[PDB]
């Protein structure tokens, strides 16, 4: 089901070298392996929930 | 919990005694009409936002209630079967 | 912190009761200004921290920070059915859809 | 379909904390810093 | 469990009540300097127990919403006819229970305040409640401890 | 609006059945009194994540 | 939104309890005004108690007293219990008096009647006499607030007297919920319902409605600029 | 009976600190957090609402000469704030449409009589040679949280709804300092911080909050059964 689009990460008139990436997977921010998000997370009971 | 279940543990020798009291009771309290109650005159179930529980929202809850009074009788084999019938179809209207 | 004193803002009354607790608890050394205590709690990982509906903080220090954490495959669409009535197999006569 | 985030969903670190979303609080009343910043999400330590 | 307990701490010096008048007195004013804190050993009794001594339970926790005394802390209190050294998160606990029971007497009888509350005193609890009060009283009774279990719960940190 | 009104009026002290996975002792399905939510998912209440 | 202009509904029995609920109220507002409504209860509320008292022939708190079966702080702990109530600001304080003799079980009327204090109180019981049972004492009442210790405010009467915890606000407890109520599709919304306990000297209704008038007064305050700006 | 001293400070449309000293013990909390939570959640706004691309019939669209697909776009969308200056206004339709090597920014609106765009260096969308993008963004005021799925605001049957983030305030953060003024010294001075992303004014915002907090208590007024 999951979608895999790829986004382009370049510009028109920019300079390139060798293996350098040019647009990003599925799951990849700049060309790292991107599957969730970095959250701001506080570890602490609450009421119940 | 449900309103004073222990005093109705309390009013027979089987648990199940208790559920069969109370979903008969139910039964004919929707059968025949549901003025077949023992209880009505004040202060009996409610809801909200008219306030009729008055008339016909849950049955077996009117049971429980009027179980909870020493009101109606139960016993294994009060009346014959027929005659019962009979009965409640011929003193109270409402089909 | 190093910017909330100079904008002008010293210690909240909340941090410094969470301070005491703190230190009666043993996380923060006694005898030391609360800036040097709330840089002892940060270092172990604590920081103070603010009930959103009470605004009374929170009788201990508490740890926060950034967490990678992602979201399955297991979403609530494939997941909540519910029938009333509807179709039934045919030798079978227990239902489908 | 964009599925947002409803509760019911199933999120976990990498280090294997299953967990289901189970109350989404208005901004307003879940924990913040001292600095009006609030936290995003609230794991129970009886996890670890 | 946060809230049915008792802190203890450094009796540094052996501040010896249990006998010495001068050792009411003085004892607090070297509390009151920088030297005997509020919950420690002094035999018969702690500082704490000296200091504050409460009338009312409503009044106790007064006393602490006012952040005067902790809930973990060691005071002298007056339920039910007996000055009772005890903290005010016990008598808080003793109280929760007493309300969700209306029988205040019997709740008294058939809980622990002098220890605190791990899951095998709860469960003896819950079992007593039962058999003695019964099915539906032990309901509430369990929804009450659920909710400020959880409350105090959060807030304890 | 009245509609939901109405389902309120039905559901009124009637109870649902709820089952959870592997069935091992009578307490694997207990009755509760149902209640509107937002969301998506049924809620449960803590003490009898013991049972099931 | 704001034909759903909530319904405060109250049940009020005596003058020491009362359950006030106002729904609905939109998403988590139940806490906004129950919450800083609770703080305004408990503490600046204004009132009245002990501040303070001398006996006769006793000089320490712990002293036991011939003639009385209760040790002192056990009477002190009665006299904390004591709600009496002024007739009209001028009096500031008032310096109280009970003098008796022989087996009697001293209640709060026996504190003889000074003209513009009421006892709400009589019947407390203060104290039980022996046979030689001497008891005088002064009992000063102060006006105030909130809960101050006997450290915090320390009052001299006579150099024999001692310092009483001063239980000056009315309210005696204040707790409160705030629930889920529906109103049609809509499940997630605010009821309030919130329970307050008064030592009879004021009805429950009356300490929450001076409560919400110090919080509207402070919201007056939002009214007189000064001028700055910050930065380094 | 002190009568508290009101100090405003302020740094443009965005920032403000609000002083109040000094105040009955612990009354930092009582006031500094109400407002707080007012503030965070029934201020009123403005945001983007829906949108419509020429060649575009849904969200799940690319255009050819633009980088950014049309998710990407709307999301670059949310950012835009908008100041009406008549609050008559209950809506406003900005056009966009432009051509060629170019970065679209939020300037790029074609200007309309009492509005402000706050935000005229937001990055709308990239475009290449013979890039075309021509679209009616449409911007609502409005209250809190409201996504696209339950407002479903169309103007016409290419468009697509947006999630709406009304509330112009970005943070807001209350602060309790020990003032010793005069005699006691356990007094509270309250100073509470307000960020705000132009729409409004930190100022503006607190007023319309305390607003909200009095008429709240008026609903204590009359009781009932």
């Amino acid at each position: 089901g999951t979608a895999l689009d790829q986004r382009p990460r370049v510009v028109v008139g920019q300079r390139v070298r060798k293996g350098d990436l040019l647009a990003d997977g599925p799951a990849s921010e700049n060309g790292f392996l991107a599957l969730g998000q970095n959250v701001l997370v506080a570890i602490m009971p609450f009421d119940g929930y | 919990a449900e309103p004073g279940i222990d005093k109705l543990f309390g009013m027979v020798d089987s648990k199940y005694r208790l559920t069969v009291v109370v979903a008969k009771r139910a039964q004919q309290l929707l059968r025949h009409g549901f003025k077949n109650t023992v209880l009505e005159p004040e202060e009996r179930p409610k809801m909200q936002t008219l306030e009729g529980l008055f008339d016909d929202p849950n049955a077996e809850t009117w049971a429980m209630k009027e179980l909870l009074t020493g009101r109606l009788v139960f016993g294994e084999n009060l009346v014959p079967e027929d005659r019962l019938q009979k009965e409640m179809e011929r003193i109270y209207p409402g089909e | 912190f190093g910017k909330r004193k100079g904008e002008g803002f010293g210690v909240d009354k909340r941090e410094v009761e969470v301070l005491r607790r703190a230190e009666k608890l043993g996380l923060v050394t006694p005898g030391k200004t609360p800036e040097e205590q709330l840089k002892e709690l940060f270092l172990q990982g604590k920081v103070v921290l603010y009930d959103g509906r009470t605004g009374e903080p929170i009788e201990g220090p508490i740890v926060v920070g950034q967490m990678f954490i992602m979201k399955l495959y297991h979403m609530v669409e494939d997941k909540m059915h519910a029938r009333s009535t509807g179709p039934y197999s045919l030798i079978t006569q227990q239902p489908l859809g | 379909q964009k599925r947002k985030l409803q509760v019911g969903d199933k999120l976990a670190n990498r280090h294997g904390n299953k967990g289901v979303v189970a109350k989404i609080l208005p901004v307003e009343d879940m924990p913040h810093l001292p600095d009006g910043t609030p936290v995003d999400v609230i794991l129970n330590p009886l996890g670890v | 469990y946060y809230i049915t307990q008792v802190r203890k701490e450094k009796k540094g010096a052996g501040l010896e009540f249990a006998t010495p008048e001068e050792a009411l007195a003085a004892h607090e004013r070297g509390e009151v300097a920088l030297n005997a804190p509020i919950k420690v050993a002094g035999r018969e009794t702690s500082v704490g127990r000296l200091k504050y001594v409460f009338a009312n339970p409503d009044e106790a926790l007064l006393a602490v919403a006012h952040g005067i005394v902790d809930l973990q802390d060691v005071v002298t209190v007056r339920y039910m006819g007996k000055r009772l050294e005890t903290s005010p998160g016990r008598i808080l606990f003793a109280r929760i229970v007493a309300e969700a029971v209306e029988d205040e007497k019997v709740a008294w009888e058939l809980i622990q305040l002098d220890v605190p509350q791990e899951k095998n005193s709860l469960k003896d609890l819950v079992y007593q409640a039962f058999l003695r009060l019964g099915m539906e009283k032990t309901a509430r009774l369990l929804d009450a401890l659920k909710y400020y279990g959880f409350t105090f719960s959060t807030t304890s940190g | 609006d009245e509609v939901w009104d109405a389902l309120e009026e039905v559901i009124h002290g009637k109870v649902v059945l709820l089952n959870r996975a592997p069935t091992l002792h009578r307490l694997g399905i207990q009755a509760f009194q149902p209640v509107l939510v937002e969301g998506q998912s049924i809620q449960l209440h803590p003490l009898v994540c013991e049972a099931f | 939104s704001k034909l759903k202009a909530p319904v405060f509904t109250v049940r009020t029995q005596g003058r020491e309890y009362g359950e006030f609920v106002l729904e609905p109220l939109e998403r988590g507002f139940g806490v906004t005004l129950g919450n800083p409504l609770r703080r305004i209860l408990l503490s600046s509320i204004p009132g009245t108690a002990v501040t303070s008292v001398y006996i006769e022939d006793v000089l320490h708190e712990f002293s036991t007293i011939p003639g009385v079966k209760e040790d002192v702080v056990e009477i002190i702990l009665n006299l904390k219990e004591l709600v009496v109530r002024f007739l009209n600001p001028s009096l500031q304080t008032v310096t109280l008096l009970l003098k008796a003799e022989g087996p009697k079980e001293v209640k709060a009327r026996d504190f003889l009647p000074v003209a513009d204090v009421e006892i709400m109180n009589p019947d407390l019981h203060i104290a039980t006499l022996e046979e030689g049972g001497r008891l005088n004492m002064e009992v000063r009442v102060d006006r105030g607030v909130g809960y101050v210790p006997a450290e915090k405010h320390g009052i001299k009467d006579r150099i024999n007297a001692i310092p009483v915890d001063a239980v000056f606000s009315p309210v005696r407890r204040v707790a409160f919920q705030v629930e889920d109520t529906r109103l049609g599709q809509r499940t997630d919304l605010d009821k309030l319902t919130l329970r307050i306990w008064t030592d009879g000297s004021v009805t429950p209704l009356e300490a929450l409605n001076q409560a919400v008038e110090i919080l509207r007064e402070h919201l007056t305050y939002f009214s007189n600029p000064q001028a700055a700006a910050v930065a380094a």
